[PDB]
């Protein structure tokens, strides 16, 4: 299954509109939710939040809404590479998501882990398998560091509609 | 007649971009 | 009369927002 | 005649300042 569901849900694309992503909060109307699309340069880089994320106070969060269910099997991250000066990316993530919007559910993998290991630097793409996969309208990527840090994102959600 | 004068300035110019991160913090 | 030729450029948008604070520093 | 069209928009603002030094390395 997984080999057909694989396309990119419209992050880079543009399918997924500006209005359809928001965030916890955000450094600059220039680094807002909208800015954080995988491989993007518009604005200033990537969605950053407003201030560092610390270790044990999990409180930013990117959320995309897909309006319909889909199923989602791999998820990209980036940090902010702002024309090869900027610095700042989330080292490690977790992924709430949701059906109703209302009640969150925490994605575990197949060993009750939450946090995923992400990016280890502001410009590449790093891609991880979603086992098992979800099935949600809303996603919500919420960073994760070992120190103080100013994180910055930008996203990419793989899958296919549901149903 | 003659020609109009010319056209007003244009509009202002999009914000400058960020500035660059600053510099490492000292030894600990 | 004909229409007057267009303006000139208009003025320079505003700087952009200051920097993130740099990367803590290191082992002291 | 009528004035011309408004001119084009103007150059884009000049880079931001540098940020602050970062936060002391650990104790």
């Amino acid at each position: 299954n997984p080999a057909i569901c694989r396309y990119p849900l419209g992050m880079s694309g543009g399918q997924i509109p500006d209005e359809d992503i928001t965030a916890s909060s955000q450094w600059s109307e220039s680094t807002a939710a909208k800015y954080g699309r995988l491989d993007s340069e518009e604005g200033d880089g990537a969605w950053c939040p407003e201030i560092p994320v610390e270790p044990d106070d999990l409180k930013e969060f990117l959320q995309i809404d897909l309006h319909t269910l889909h199923f989602i099997t791999l998820v990209g991250t980036q940090g902010r590479h702002a024309g090869g000066h900027g610095i700042e990316f989330a080292p490690m993530y977790k992924i709430n998501y949701s059906r109703d919007g209302t009640r969150w559910i925490s994605w575990r993998n197949r060993h009750g882990k939450q946090v995923l290991d992400g990016n280890s630097n502001p410009y590449d793409i790093f891609l991880k398998d979603l086992e098992p996969p979800i099935v949600a309208r809303f996603v919500r990527f919420i960073p994760v560091t070992d120190h103080s840090m100013n994180v910055c994102m930008r996203v990419e959600l793989y899958g296919c509609v549901w149903l | 007649g003659p020609p109009g004068p010319p056209g007003p300035p244009g509009p202002r110019g999009q914000p400058g971009v960020l500035g660059f991160p600053g510099p490492p913090g000292p030894p600990g």
